[PDB]
């Protein structure tokens, strides 16, 4: 019931000296835009209703 | 928990659903995040008559 | 570099991470379409 | 339903950690909200 509260992400916990940044973030971006999070999407989290 | 098991050298990657913080900021950098989500509130259907 | 710092409602995508880096996303999107 | 999901910073700029503080500060303080009642709803939330 209702709006959202606290409006913010779900992401990677990295530490400050870790050189795993951005070919990371790189990736990331590739999953958004070639619809992989839609993959997830469908075979994780559209499937079920009452 | 997670963030004393990061800076504790025990753990070395999270993967896993936490939400963004100042303060987890503040020492535990965040990537761009996977869901744009937040709160929400549980509710019951009520029995019907 | 005529300028510095860039605000827009600018949309986060791969040739722009490329080239430059980002604050955490200030708002929301994506694609959506609109219909009667 | 949202499809195609989803600030510009010179690289090598010392101004991401204080921006980023600032806006999670901003989040996380509810003052958002406030813009969002100053700018987004029209007539289609009170459907």
């Amino acid at each position: 019931t209702g709006e959202l509260f606290f409006r913010s992400g779900f992401g990677i916990g990295m530490r400050k000296d870790s050189p795993w940044k951005q070919n990371v973030s790189l990736s990331i971006l590739k999953s958004h835009e070639n619809g992989f999070m839609e993959d997830l999407d469908k075979t994780w989290v559209r499937y079920q209703e009452c | 928990g997670m963030m004393g098991e990061l800076l504790s050298g025990q753990a070395d990657m999270i993967v896993a659903p936490l939400t963004i913080n100042n303060e987890r900021a503040q020492y535990i950098e965040f990537s761009k995040p996977f869901k744009y989500q937040g709160l929400t509130i549980l509710v019951k259907k009520e029995i019907p008559r | 570099q005529r300028a510095v710092m860039a605000v827009g409602s600018l949309t986060i995508n791969e040739e722009r991470s490329e080239v430059v880096d980002f604050s955490v996303p200030f708002v929301e999107t994506g694609i959506s379409v609109m219909v009667s | 339903y949202i499809f195609a999901t989803t600030i510009a910073l010179q690289k090598g700029s010392p101004w991401k950690r204080q921006i980023d503080l600032a806006l999670l500060q901003f989040v996380g303080d509810g003052e958002m909200e406030e813009l969002e009642t100053l700018w987004l709803t029209g007539i289609c939330h009170n459907e």
